[PDB]
């Protein structure tokens, strides 16, 4: 049947959660129970744009949805989510989150996030496995897939002490890894108490929020995590060349959450063993300068080589690179065709090379205040004069 | 010097060559915006610079040529790219290329009078938002108004105002 | 490309053919309304678009031709319909049609000087309220000011402002 | 259609025929007074009508011709009557008359330069207060500003404003 | 032959008839994995074969769901569309398949010397469909065992340079041999070949009568030979971007200066 | 194998060194080590047009390449370069840079720069 006229309906809906609509895409992988109302097959990625779309595909009591609520409180982001079914032992659970090609021919687990593009036109720039990246096997599958998919995987340590976070961060010297160790303590409405949360999804919602307002070259390293009430351990940002808990974990290349009932993500070093790739600003800018360069020069794979093919790409590359210097992503790029490697034997194979040097904007990691108390202006005032 | 003169022109709009139907090109007239400056203790003005004028490059085709008609009036300004090329000959036979890559808004399409026996000429005009002139493969001009750059021999003349404005 | 040029024109006013007495046609000059935009941190203007200019299509007959005289100054503006056609030849012999259906107000009728031995030419001009240019049977332009549409390859460029204004 | 062109003109001022000495006639240019109308929700103007422009018919004699000199500057405006006639020939030989009875004020008499061996041409101009154009003996135009009438095929276009103003 | 070219017997009848009819047969693999496509592509080393393995998933209006489709006909509609706008020498290898909603398997074009699914299948000489709910046909290698005939650009241009040369020189099978028969064909062949260099099909052809094999014993049989060397335009298969992050312009800006 | 599509590659290349292309030819002679990547026989002149062509024929740590980098920073010149192998004593090193016809019949050292034309159509107008 239908209805004509206006209905009113008493229905409880919980206090809307406005966020900036972001363009970044996030690859998510966690556990859920495939039931009746959960309209998702387990090892099949689904595109998510809403908390309703997360609770219609997955259960509202699932661990997918708690990770998706963790992102939608900060950014209205696009989430390619893969609902790995639960398992008994943590050896078989970590094996199911990693997954693989162990189907007939399908891709399961984290490996289904490589299917995010060509299923939904959403190639995941952020990889998150909440609660499962604490195992060293999953966090290596996060690593090798962030290298393929050209993304930043957001890890997390255990619930344990600082030294269990430092010793777990020495297992990785990879550029694409970004560990956030202290878990989030979020207030649960059902139990009416503070539930723990693995804080990887809260980083990824803020990592994608920074792309909206501040741009992908900005660091997420002082921005505000929303929807949280505290951390699992109190993290201590103090000064004085001390053993501060925020400074201990930053020197192990781990971001923390530092103030005000768990208020701000703090670090900006990635887990790299190379000082050229220390900041995630360096890793994210180089990753997304090219994704704007590539998506924008899709005409260079067709369009058979004429005389001014190599010139029309350089002036096309310089034009989509002065748009990046304009908005502040780079500072004084340099684009030119490679004069030493553009042979005609390379050109018969279809190969033609270019050089796209640029300089990234540095983050203001350590402002230094040199404060002094003087008695210089003790006579300039406080006198008859 | 050697007596040198243009003999041939060409046009590339979006990589497509107009090597059959562009009878006339016009590079943008680079004019600096002078103000005649007469002040104390002097009998004549002295013409301080105030920046560049607005650049328009115009060109004509006289076939149909959808490959230039489809760039009029897009929402994306500075999306008309385009390369004006010229070959300057010289008496001894050393042809010198003059290539002017430019970018902007195709701002007017002027199909003229259509008489029957007379050649009909579509006159176009672009509103230049980027302009680089290379002569003999060497950068002479490079003008980008937004991201204020005025390079004259590869030397950016606006590095003075760039540090003053904190750009 | 192939050297291509108009060779022949035609005119349909209200379905009636003017295949004997239109010596000259003129399609409307599509000009975008640029404002030269010079602002902070830049030495040259950049020419933002502000919409299209007003379009006038003018055409001349040189017989009496009541079938075009009876559309001047009607109470119904945008009731002059009209099809400007052109045949662009090409060197290889592939004639490409350029057909410009247009609609508007026939805004001036200019019977010129009437000397005895000299050909007398009625010059008309219409105030274009709708304009669609098809080249080789493919939509290049489609401009409808009321119901704001500016299509450039079948792609409506004003879908951005249409959702902003709630149109 | 048939290729049709004026071949011969004539002038009657007050019934008197000028069948020896009018080298050029000019019917009044009927222009509607458009205002380019750009408003909300639209990118281009649309040219609403605002009434007709002022009509001037000018003609030249090159003898003395008191029968046209004696109508300059009378106290009675709209007392210069006058019939501009034209014969449009056509290729098949069917001559079509174009007769424009008009009425107004002979507003300027311009005796030009008088050189000795050169033909001296009196240029006149009338300020048209009534204008009816008949083509092939059929009313095309009928414009009477006072008693506001604008007939385009015998159909008075101003019947809409006439009832609105209570005329 | 949509849905039937997956069998190895039909795809050989496609092969031998594409050699006769001087065409390109567009094959397709099975619905199965990548390795079933690679192992099926090793059954052919033929120049005239062009395999597109992943099937099309197209939305059916009747069942109101996504119906599978064998994707060979979607390649052939785009293969013929490229002749209209871009000409037969252009590759169809980045153009847009229309009317489709996805592929049967998600095909993965990534970088990094990896085992990308789009790069695995291109190295088995198979075109794929790569992005955006199945948006673009991707490969341009034909199934040839010869690197001289690797690209379909090479195979299609040589095939349709002659079909324009032949359909255009139908007067050379009648018109009994006079003295300037062999000269009027060369200048006719050069004229219908500078029309091809004009529009960009070739680059700097070469046409001449064969001086060593134009005997009079051949001319009594009606045989007379010509040599029609040309160079095809290469497709821009692999643009290479060598990107570097420097600290060179860290002093040129961000300073008092 | 091959690749289809566009690659991106993180690779460090050092701040290009644009120079006017010159027509003069330069005869160069210095020491290098004939190894694996150095694709030059010692007393054989080679024509050079690039810093890449100087570091492919000779070692990038060689003294030829430091002399060729010294020229390519100012002019994109043509260099007929003869890579005399190193020696212990400066009496035997100066004897090897001078060289001569002390081969079977070949020309070694500086004397191989007289072979610059008819090997490469570059008769050296500058000797260094």
């Amino acid at each position: 049947s239908f209805f004509h006229g206006v209905t009113v309906t008493n229905v409880d809906i919980g206090a809307r959660t406005i966020a900036l609509p972001a363009s970044s895409v996030i690859g998510l992988c966690d556990v859920f129970t495939p039931g009746a109302q959960a309209s998702a097959k387990p090892n099949v990625p689904v595109l998510l744009t809403s908390k309703k779309d997360a609770a219609a595909a997955f259960g509202i009591g699932s661990s997918i949805y708690l990770a998706c609520e963790a992102i939608y409180n900060r950014a209205q982001a696009v989430i390619v989510a893969v609902g790995v079914e639960t398992a008994e032992t943590p050896e078989a659970q970590a094996s199911a989150v990693i997954g693989g090609i162990s189907a007939a021919g399908e891709r399961t687990g984290l490996q289904a996030l490589l299917d995010g593009k060509s299923r939904f036109n959403a190639q995941p720039r952020l990889l998150v496995a909440p609660g499962h990246s604490a195992q060293q096997a999953v966090a290596t599958a996060m690593d090798g897939l962030a290298e393929k998919l050209r993304a930043i995987a957001i890890l997390d340590g255990p619930n344990s002490t600082d030294e269990a976070a430092v010793a777990y961060a020495k297992n990785f010297g990879s550029k694409r890894l970004f560990m956030v160790d202290p878990g989030v303590q979020v207030w649960d409405s059902a139990t009416n108490a503070a539930r723990n949360a693995p804080a990887s999804a809260y980083a990824a919602g803020l990592f994608a929020w920074t792309d909206a307002e501040y741009g992908f070259w900005s660091s997420p390293s002082n921005k505000e995590i929303k929807g949280v009430t505290g951390t699992s351990r109190p993290v201590e940002f103090l000064d004085g060349d001390e053993t501060c808990r925020a400074n201990l974990l930053n020197n192990a290349n781990i971001a923390t959450i530092i103030r005000d009932d768990g208020y701000r993500l703090w670090g900006n070093r990635t887990l790299s063993s190379d000082s050229k790739w220390a900041f995630v600003t360096r890793v994210r800018t180089m990753d997304l300068v090219m994704d704007a360069i590539l998506a924008g020069h899709k005409w260079a794979v067709d369009r058979g080589i004429t005389k001014t093919y190599v010139k029309d790409v350089t002036e096309g590359l310089r034009a989509f690179m002065r748009d990046l210097k304009n908005q502040g992503a780079v500072i004084n790029f340099e684009v030119y065709a490679d004069p030493d490697l553009n042979s005609a034997s390379q050109l018969a194979q279809g190969k033609v090379y270019w050089n796209i040097r640029f300089t990234d904007v540095p983050p203001a990691e350590n402002p230094n205040f040199r404060v002094e108390v003087t008695d210089q202006w003790l006579t300039e005032v406080l006198d008859v004069a | 010097m050697i007596p040198q003169t243009l003999t041939n022109t060409n046009l590339f709009i979006d990589g497509v060559s107009f090597a059959g139907d562009v009878p006339s090109l016009t590079l943008p007239k680079l004019a600096v915006k002078t103000e005649q400056y007469r002040a104390g203790g002097m009998d004549a003005p002295v013409s301080i610079d105030m920046g560049l004028e607005a650049m328009e490059a115009k060109f004509s085709t006289n076939g149909a040529r959808r490959e230039a008609l489809n760039f009029f009036g897009l929402a994306d300004q500075s999306a008309f790219n385009g390369v004006f090329r010229g070959s300057f000959k010289g008496q001894k036979g050393a042809s010198v290329p003059v290539v002017a890559t430019l970018r902007g808004l195709l701002k007017e399409v002027d199909p003229g009078d259509w008489k029957a026996g007379e050649k009909a000429e579509f006159k176009y005009a672009v509103a230049v938002s980027y302009y680089k002139l290379e002569v003999d493969g060497r950068e002479v001009y490079e003008i980008d108004p937004v991201n204020g750059v005025r390079a004259i021999n590869g030397v950016d003349q606006l590095a003075g105002m760039r540090n003053d404005l904190g750009l």
